[PDB]
């Protein structure tokens, strides 16, 4: 039934301030809320006429909450929704799960709760926020924790930024990674990462960007995000309940973590060209340069292939193209499973942002799978993390949060078990 | 003498809808109404399958389990949608979930008595109840979840009367869950231990004859709950019809199944889609012609039971009969004597003027569980998706119970292609 | 032949006779019983009320079930719930004298000017 | 004296319901029981009018004997006299005598009881049954039993339908024949086996009809038993009562079976041909292609032999034809009888049902005949049903109405001591 | 969020006055009233670095701090004189005394209330307080003195607050105090204590910069503040302008400070006096245009932190900055990964189309210590000067216990060049 997205912290928002004007657009709804079930399991019937967002945007600084409240937009969520608390995360886990934190979250659980309060049927949470970062990785920690204690079964998937140097502010950027997808594991259903690098070269390679701005990265992350929610969003085909969308992705509670290949990427002004084939769009899920976290699947194993299909599109060539897609390429599954593709068709074409990078497209893909080669964008972290840690590199800024030295190993402890558990997925 | 009908999980609705939809234009009942059309046979076993209520009106027998409204309203706005009674509906409005464990357990135990209790105010509203017969899917979790939990709560009220059901064993090419052999290894299980037949549609088989022989493209769930509509209408008719032979449900388990546990029955069909005699039972027992994906060469028949359809001239239909089981002698078992019996009705289906179809006790249907089976020791070995049932707040070792029990029923069917 | 024929009887609207044609050549039902036919129905009478008693087998273990999921949701708050709140005490409880252990540190460094101010008024 | 019938389940009702039509057509008594001792060792004279059949038939299903209160016929028997009993016996002998017959034994018997009132001397019963079949084989069995606790000398004489598979529903056919015809044998007292391929054959090769019918096969039954019947119907030597079938036809408490050959079976249509002779007509009675239980008897031995012609017919005639069935034949008698043919008979001559499908015709015979050949059916069945039990093949749907497997066992035992008792008596 | 300025002392006010009255028209303020510029961007984070006051008006959130009146009035009769609030001065009137002692307990402790009562009402009048920065001389007794003495009784009323100094690290060439040495040694101890960043700034480098290249033959502490006042308003930019990274001053201070002691970023700026994007980038990062004399050949970085100004084609700025620290590729320390961050902003400063300024944790700076540690244990071994502080009441052990504390701090920077 119902689907309540948070956003916390700079990244998480802009990224969802970015998705939500895409889900408007989709929807035909204008940004005043108005519009002349269904989308309904992600926007509310509020009095009569208006839309709003089931959404909560939470930062601790003001300025980028603030900035949404500033330019259209401004009447589609409810002021409550949109929450800020006056003082930084100053890029640390420790401040942002422990000192600043404290204060705000008994603010937001108890306003998310009031979006919890008018869903008959409440299905689950979508939590975004990044890796890297003070608030991103500290406040949503805390905030898993105690909506784990408050919403039992009720799912939680998260979309998460993992960081990438060129577009970075912190050097302890690492810390926080580690930290917090740590403390989160336990707590999460699902979870797709978004390296930074990928998206950024991504907007190079395929839309000539120069040097892409946030903004940019956003709009292409607001596409891959909007073709993993659409299956829930209208209803198409299969991937139809937060339970059944992933049942069908993850093997085992820990491994989470699928990869996102976003299928025709091509910069308006290109618009006009010929339209790309349903087999050769398929053919792009299969090709790195495309992929989304940077890693390398024909190196790991496929423990569950999904490919999720978004326009007009018919069965009989998504079959025939999976065909050739097995001749000319690497197979690669794992052991025990099937060689699954499960395939979702949505007949409603993808839209996109009329002044943005990207052509209006006439078919687009999403394959998500579950492979091992993830592990590697867990290993590029954890080395950065020891290498630093190894000499305390900047430990005392949480220490001085009142965190214990102790709880940096024992989280690290944990990526290692990971590193190992992903590692012991293979052959048999 | 009077069946009742439990009807539970999307694909058991959806086959269920056109079932129905279709035997009510073989007896010839309105969207709402009764009786419009010339032939006089039909209402003499209607009884059978039809409830009838006030005013002329005839409303079957059926009660319409699911656990979420989707797939519901979809039957009540659409074909004979306002033919079944308001209250024999059964909402179950939270999550289905594609997890036996949740349609068995925990979201399941939750509706089940609000089920039970139209399953009892139509049984308890029978002159003499003959049992129930209920379909749905096997993979999956409303149907193959709640339903193995229904029949488990039926015999108990009802030990007395004989268990139906209509199931369709899942196959990797057209499914939608990783889990499926999950789901289906056990409920295998349960339908062992609670049924008296069940007649088991592979939609596997049913692909295939769209698209191994059909020329039928993308094989809907559309053109391919047709072939169980079919399938379905033809394995009951003396059910419903002038009936002296087989016909009396426990008649028919009496004569189709020698032993306690294989109750398998592979069904077969006429001519297809949406013929002479000879090549009419040339066909009804073919392979490529089977609602089971098994050749029955690689196994033999313990009964068959067939059943022709249309004004024909049977002095061909015995003769026919008789030579195919000499023709292909070897093929039936030499222990049961007179094991292959039929049956002649000569009110045709849809269309086609003369049809045939044939239900297998096969010991090649042992080809489909060990595949079924062969899927989920590929899966639960190094306990892949288990973790779903495990937090449901199953065990670890029932799994391996399931597996097992149905491992033994592999070893039985292959333990009958014995000797005299 | 060589007939002979017998003739045993004649009658209103019959005739028998035996036509013997060649020498021959050579020279408690109990009522007992329903005691069996109640028997077996104790048979029945019992191997029905175990499969049946068999049934409220597989009940006592949905009851089972279906209270464990929940037993141990349970058991995943009362525990993951105080795995944190006793992991704010420490924190909270940490940070707080490392401010205090700063500030005694301080103080400790001001109560030096008082103490070297009055080194002035103590040699002129 | 008197004379009760008792027909058991679809196959006895429906056989039953075939000749007590034809006993009416016999002796002029119209639907309704009106008609403007003798025949009243069968009938009664109900209050001033009537003369409803000293007969009760029981089903288990309402189905079958509810026809009979529906179509004429209607007001022959007395409401009462026509038992029925809601669910089946779902074609298995442990439904039949345990399960389902337990509840509907007392008002049978009961029942068959207020007829026996009504008779100053019954002389015994005419029990008509399936052998394959649930309530045929199983509420037989019972009554039987039941019967010879309540009627102690009162004889027994039965007509049992031998199965056959063309005509046929059941594949647990010969258990169910088995195991009754074991528990019935040491209470009945002669048999009359009825080989429905042999009646389904004769109506094929005879009538022409293409694939007939059961009443088909039932109204040729009927004449065949109107036939054995008409001796104690009719009086007049040779069978004028139930003693003197045993009497004549069996010589050792076993051996119950008598072989039932009929004359001339022509179809209608065919009856203004020119009328055959008494020579002709005995000398079918030696033909098996004519016979009731397919057997054949130029192979095993006759010990008794019973000639009963109905319809015009001299006894210089019967005499002078029996001397050449010897001639140009197989004698074939064993040991230690006479060569007997007792004959008998009864000038009233053979009756037809006006729309069926024999003619009218003018002198029949029935040559009852007890031979060692019958065993061969005997054998065809527990052939079959060795060959399941080997397996236990439906033994479970038996054991689940609470009857022993050691039951079974014990029933083929006796099947075996008669194929034995039977071949013991050659030579 | 919001900072306070406290300039202390005559080389803390003569250094505070020209960085003022340069961001004053960055941002563009008049002498004493607002905004008068074509531009727009300014007044965005002018929220940092102005309280604004009634009418239009914005004066500066500074607090103006001496132990005798001279230095200040130069200040109010001068350049942007009328823009400080009147009672944000603080008059000392008595002596000075060039004398670290003097500043630091004696006539020191006399005025800091009457100064701390001023950071209070300028404090405890923000939106959200980021924290001080005081600029201050190292050397002499003033600013050196009651400024160490400043900091420690902020942090203590403001633990919590971050702690910023540019600090005048002085030389023998371009000073007349003997006794430099003793006074810095006493402060560099205390900041070490109680700072959070402290920019290192050396009178020694600025001379050379202006004689060593810059052809400038006379060096006032006039074309010579200059430089400082340049210098710092470029280090701040990102605390006052677009807001990508850094600006936050804890970020600065979380991005820069690996361990808790070492918090002594030395300085280097673009173009020089009173351009190409690669040789403003390898004269940024040059010896011979550090603030701090001190080559970062001996020594390696810790962190960087590097700011770009003017309307410039950036895809040559990573690029520019990717190449250097691959060039010069051993200097930069290989355990703290992503080490050397870059932001740009497109408002040039005065004159100059295109600029840089670098802020480099490195432990060269272990050789600016050295030398005034080298400085230092030459007097005090045989004590010299040292009877002016004996009796102004301080310990002899005290100045034994400053040394002592430094010198470890020059023997963890070099610990830090390590593997
Ligand atoms: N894709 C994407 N990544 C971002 C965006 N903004 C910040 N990031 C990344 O997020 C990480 C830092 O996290 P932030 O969200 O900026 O910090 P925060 O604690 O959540 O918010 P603050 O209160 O501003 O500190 C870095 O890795 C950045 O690369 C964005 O808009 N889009
Ligand atoms: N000759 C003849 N045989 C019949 C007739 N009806 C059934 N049969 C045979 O009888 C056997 C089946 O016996 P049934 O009388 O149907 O068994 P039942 O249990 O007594 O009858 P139900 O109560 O309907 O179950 C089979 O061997 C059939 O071939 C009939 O009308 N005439
Ligand atoms: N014949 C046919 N099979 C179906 C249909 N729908 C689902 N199935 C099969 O049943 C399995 C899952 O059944 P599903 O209905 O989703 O389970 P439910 O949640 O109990 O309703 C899959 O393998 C499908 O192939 C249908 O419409 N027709
Ligand atoms: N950069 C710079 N350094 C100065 C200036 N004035 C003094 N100094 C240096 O600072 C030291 C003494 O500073 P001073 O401000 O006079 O000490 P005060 O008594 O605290 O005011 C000497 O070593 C000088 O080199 C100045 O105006 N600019
Ligand atoms: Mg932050």
């Amino acid at each position: 039934r119902e689907c309540i997205s948070i956003h916390v912290g700079q990244a998480g928002v802009q990224i969802g301030n970015a998705c939500w004007e895409l889900y408007c657009l989709e929807h035909g709804i204008q940004p005043d809320g108005q519009m002349p079930d269904s989308f309904n399991t992600f926007f509310s019937e509020t009095g009569a006429g208006k839309h709003v967002p089931r959404a909560v945007f939470v930062d601790l600084e003001p300025t980028v909450i603030d900035e949404v409240r500033t330019g259209t937009y401004r009447q589609l969520f409810h002021p409550e929704q949109l929450i800020t608390g006056k003082e930084d995360a100053a890029n640390n886990y420790a401040r942002g799960h422990y000192t600043i934190g404290k204060e705000i979250i008994d603010l937001v659980l108890d306003r998310i709760r009031k979006l919890a309060d008018q869903c008959t049927g409440l299905q689950g949470f979508l939590v975004f926020h990044s890796f890297g970062g003070g608030t991103g990785s500290g406040f949503t920690s805390l905030l898993m924790e105690r909506l784990s204690v408050d919403y039992g079964k009720k799912s939680k998937l998260e979309f998460s930024i993992y960081p990438a140097p060129q577009v970075s502010t912190a050097v302890v950027e690492p810390y926080n990674s580690i930290l917090t997808t740590h403390t989160t594991l336990e707590h999460s259903d699902c979870a797709f990462m978004v390296d930074n690098e990928a998206i950024y070269d991504i907007c190079r390679r395929n839309l000539d960007i120069e040097r892409p701005t946030y903004t940019n990265l956003n709009r292409l992350i607001g596409q891959i995000v909007s073709s993993i929610t659409a299956s829930l969003r209208f209803d198409g085909a299969l991937n139809v309940d937060l339970t059944e969308f992933q049942t069908n992705l993850v093997p085992y509670p820990r491994i989470h973590f699928p990869l996102a290949t976003y299928a025709p990427v091509i910069s308006a002004e290109k618009a006009y060209h010929e339209q790309l084939s349903v087999a050769e769009i398929t053919n792009a899920c299969f090709e790195p340069a495309n992929q989304m976290v940077k890693c390398d699947p024909r190196h790991g194993k496929y423990m569950a292939c999904c490919l999720l299909y978004r326009g007009d599109v018919v069965p009989k060539d998504v079959n025939a193209a999976i065909a050739t897609i097995k001749t000319k390429r690497t197979i690669q599954f794992v052991d025990w499973c099937p060689t699954g593709f499960k395939v979702g068709i949505n007949y409603q074409p993808p839209t996109v942002v009329p002044g943005g990078d990207l052509a209006k497209v006439q078919r687009a893909v999403c394959m998500l799978s579950n492979t091992t080669a993830i592990a590697e964008a867990w290993a590029r972290l954890d080395h950065k993390f020891d290498l630093m840690y190894a000499k305390r590199a900047f430990v005392h800024w949480y220490v001085g949060e009142g965190m214990e030295e102790g709880e940096f190993s024992e989280a690290r402890e944990d990526m290692a078990a990971l590193e190992k558990d992903y590692e012991e997925v293979g052959v048999d | 003498r009077e069946i009742v009908h439990i009807q539970a999980g999307q694909c058991g609705n959806q086959i269920g809808a056109k079932f129905w939809e279709v035997i009510s234009d073989e007896h010839g009942i309105d969207p709402t109404g009764s009786y419009h059309g010339d032939s006089d046979l039909q209402l003499e076993r209607i009884n059978v399958y039809y409830n009838e209520a006030t005013g002329n009106k005839y409303v079957p027998r059926a009660i319409l389990v699911d656990l979420e409204p989707g797939t519901m309203d979809s039957v009540r706005s659409g074909p004979f949608g306002q033919i079944f009674r308001p209250d024999n509906f059964v909402f179950g409005q939270s999550g289905a979930g594609n997890n036996w464990a949740k349609g068995h357990y925990t979201e399941g135990a939750e509706l089940v008595d609000s089920v039970l209790d139209v399953v009892r105010k139509e049984s308890e509203s029978c002159d003499c109840l003959q049992g129930f017969q209920l379909t749905h899917s096997l993979g999956g979790g409303t149907g193959s979840g709640m339903g193995t939990l229904l029949i488990s709560k039926i015999r108990e009220e009802y030990p007395d009367r004989i268990m139906n059901t209509f199931s369709v064993m899942p196959s990797p090419k057209v499914s939608d869950t990783v889990v499926e052999p999950y789901n289906a290894t056990l409920s295998v299980h349960q339908l062992v231990e609670n049924t008296d037949e069940t007649y088991s549609i592979d939609n596997e088989a049913l692909y295939d004859i769209c698209f191994r022989t059909l020329k039928l493209t993308t094989p809907t769930y559309g053109d391919l709950n047709h072939l169980v509509s079919a399938t379905m209408s033809g394995v009951t008719t003396c059910l419903r019809f002038p009936g002296q032979l087989n016909a009396d449900l426990r008649k028919l388990a009496v004569n189709m199944v020698p032993f306690p546990r294989l109750h398998f029955f592979m069904p077969g069909f006429a001519p297809l889609t949406s013929l002479t005699v000879p090549e009419l039972t040339q066909q009804m027992f073919d392979s490529k012609n089977m609602m089971a994906a098994c050749d029955p060469r690689h196994g033999r028949y313990l009964t068959v039971a067939a059943v022709f359809r249309g004004r024909m001239s049977m002095k061909e239909v015995d003769e026919q009969m008789l030579n195919v089981q000499n023709k292909n002698s070897s093929y039936f078992v030499e222990w049961i004597p007179n094991n292959v019996k039929t049956a002649v009705c000569d009110i045709p289906p849809r269309g086609l003027k003369m049809s045939a179809t044939f239900i297998g006790n096969s010991t090649a249907i042992q080809e489909l569980f060990k595949r079924i089976s062969e899927q989920f020791t590929a899966m639960f070995r190094r306990k892949a998706f288990l973790h779903w049932y495990t937090g449901e707040g199953m065990d670890e070792m029932e799994f391996t119970e399931a597996e097992s029990n149905m491992n033994d029923l592999v070893s039985e069917y292959q333990q009958y292609q014995d000797a005299t | 032949a060589d007939m002979e024929v017998i003739e045993l009887n004649k009658c209103t609207s019959g005739q028998s006779f035996e036509v013997i044609l060649k020498p021959p050549s050579f020279d408690p039902s109990l009522e007992e019983i329903q005691k069996k036919l109640e028997a077996a129905e104790e048979r029945r009478k019992y191997q029905e009320a175990e499969l049946l008693k068999h049934l409220a087998e597989k009940r006592e273990h949905e009851r089972e079930v279906i209270q464990k999921a929940i037993e141990e949701n349970n058991n995943f708050i009362k525990m993951a719930k105080e795995k944190l709140a006793q992991k704010m005490e420490s924190n909270k409880e940490n940070r707080e004298a490392h401010l205090a252990a700063m500030l005694e540190r301080l103080q400790e460094k001001d109560k030096h000017a008082e103490e070297v101010r009055k080194n002035k008024e103590l040699k002129e």
